[PDB]
């Protein structure tokens, strides 16, 4: 029934890697110094911007589209933050110490200060783009760990889930296969997955305490709103 | 009714 | 550091040798279910299962090697995690059920009793069902319970300092030698190359909803404490 | 030292 089980490795790593969303640009406004609230607008808006993107890569994800709509909006509900903080820490890679939010908003540690409890998360997010740098995570294994998120986030509270399993299975041999063409060995394939998917537990703690934060902060917009309010079971 | 709805589809 | 030279079934015997037992509730079946009542046989038994936790966790391989700084730290960013993967493990032949305790059987509808703890319920029901059908492995048990002990809190530690660094880097040594462990009971147990690796992911996928269900609960543990006992009430203080 | 801490050390 599903076309994404039948794709090769190589099939799914170029359907993956031609869905990546864009690197957005924050507002180019001059004034660096940032306040509780301009650091937060900035961010806000920026976040509003990428979700749009964001659903438009989910549809792309192969066998995303075979899952109901009740089932892609469950996944997506409780993944979104968790799939803006794998790219956040993706993208801030190549600048230690630094969160690449965009390439006109570069921030540090300190300035994560301006927001109470914030500079608690940055210092998680900063954890994981180092720990991503000394692993040398490659663009097709980040691909291949945020479709995870999307699948494997929700897909244990469908209540009132074969599909997505076998699909996380393809992707699974998706990832071992690009470790063995970059030359690990077989004991260094099955621990690097192991590191790489132990972080995602790391990606969902960091999401979660930065929801518990955002539903206690509340201009966002209403489809924003809605990727909130489903997280307010508190 | 969710934007959500409208953007999975349009 | 001895945990480095074990081989793969050193490893399971020392983990399945240092399995806590399964402690009983003071659960009076005439006394009327109430919210209070509820809430306070589960409070009682997750305090006698911490103290237990505590010298299991003495007992992992790799884990006194750490500072007693870090021991703290892990135990209690883990503390719920690990309670909950051994509630959901002692679930698994019990559908729909949730055994707290021999003599502390629940249900959903029991688990309305408390405003909140219901949607925790079928999430660990959920989960129960998962190792159900994956017919998860007691060696496989102890193995994913030992790496959650040492991942939930390794990425929030201080390491103020660069030999603080290597404190982490041993860490992951351990964890890479549980892999290992792992993988051996998959292709001890007839399953090929590909399989293992399947396995080995929807193993660790697990884990990630375990860390789900534990923000959320200590979520709401923060709310209970302004409506116990000393150990539990500096665990829950731990994060505040 | 908090009641872990002891219990940790309690050798
Ligand atoms: C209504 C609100 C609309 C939500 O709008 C927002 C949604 C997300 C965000 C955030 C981020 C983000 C944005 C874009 C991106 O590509 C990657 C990450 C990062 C991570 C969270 S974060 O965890 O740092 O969030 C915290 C943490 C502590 C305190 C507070 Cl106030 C917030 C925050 O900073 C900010 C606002
Ligand atoms: C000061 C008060 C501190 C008392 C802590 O003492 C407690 C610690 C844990 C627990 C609980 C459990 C548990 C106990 C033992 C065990 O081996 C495995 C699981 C399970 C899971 C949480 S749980 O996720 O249901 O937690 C919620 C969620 C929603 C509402 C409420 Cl009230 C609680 C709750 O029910 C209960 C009390």
């Amino acid at each position: 029934n599903s076309l994404a089980l039948s794709l090769t490795a190589d099939q799914m790593v170029s359907a993956l890697l031609d869905a990546e969303p864009p690197i957005l640009y924050s507002e180019y406004d001059p004034t660096r110094p940032f306040s509780e609230a301009s650091m937060m607008g900035l961010l806000t808006n920026l976040a509003d911007r990428e979700l749009v993107h964001m659903i438009n890569w989910a549809k792309r994800v192969p066998g995303f589209v075979d899952l109901t709509l009740h089932d892609q909006v469950h996944l997506l509900e409780c993944a979104w933050l968790e799939i803006l903080m794998i790219g956040l820490v993706w993208r801030s890679m190549e600048h230690p110490g630094k969160l690449l939010f965009a390439p006109n908003l570069l921030l540090d540690r300190n300035q994560g200060k301006c927001v109470e409890g914030m500079v608690e998360i940055f210092d998680m997010l900063l954890a994981t783009s180092s720990r991503f740098r000394m692993m040398n995570l490659q663009g097709e294994e980040f691909v291949c760990l945020k479709s995870i998120i999307l699948l494997n986030s929700g897909v244990y509270t469908f209540l009132s889930k074969d599909h997505i399993h076998r699909v996380l299975d393809k992707i699974t041999d998706t990832l071992i296969h690009l470790m063995a063409k970059a030359g690990l060995t077989l004991q260094q394939q099955h621990q690097r997955l192991a590191q790489l998917l132990l972080i995602l537990s790391h990606i969902r703690h960091m999401s979660n305490k930065g929801m518990e934060h955002l539903y206690s902060m509340k201009p966002l917009s209403d489809l924003l709103l809605e990727m909130l309010d489903a997280h307010r079971l508190h | 009714h969710k934007i959500l709805h409208r953007l999975l589809q349009d």
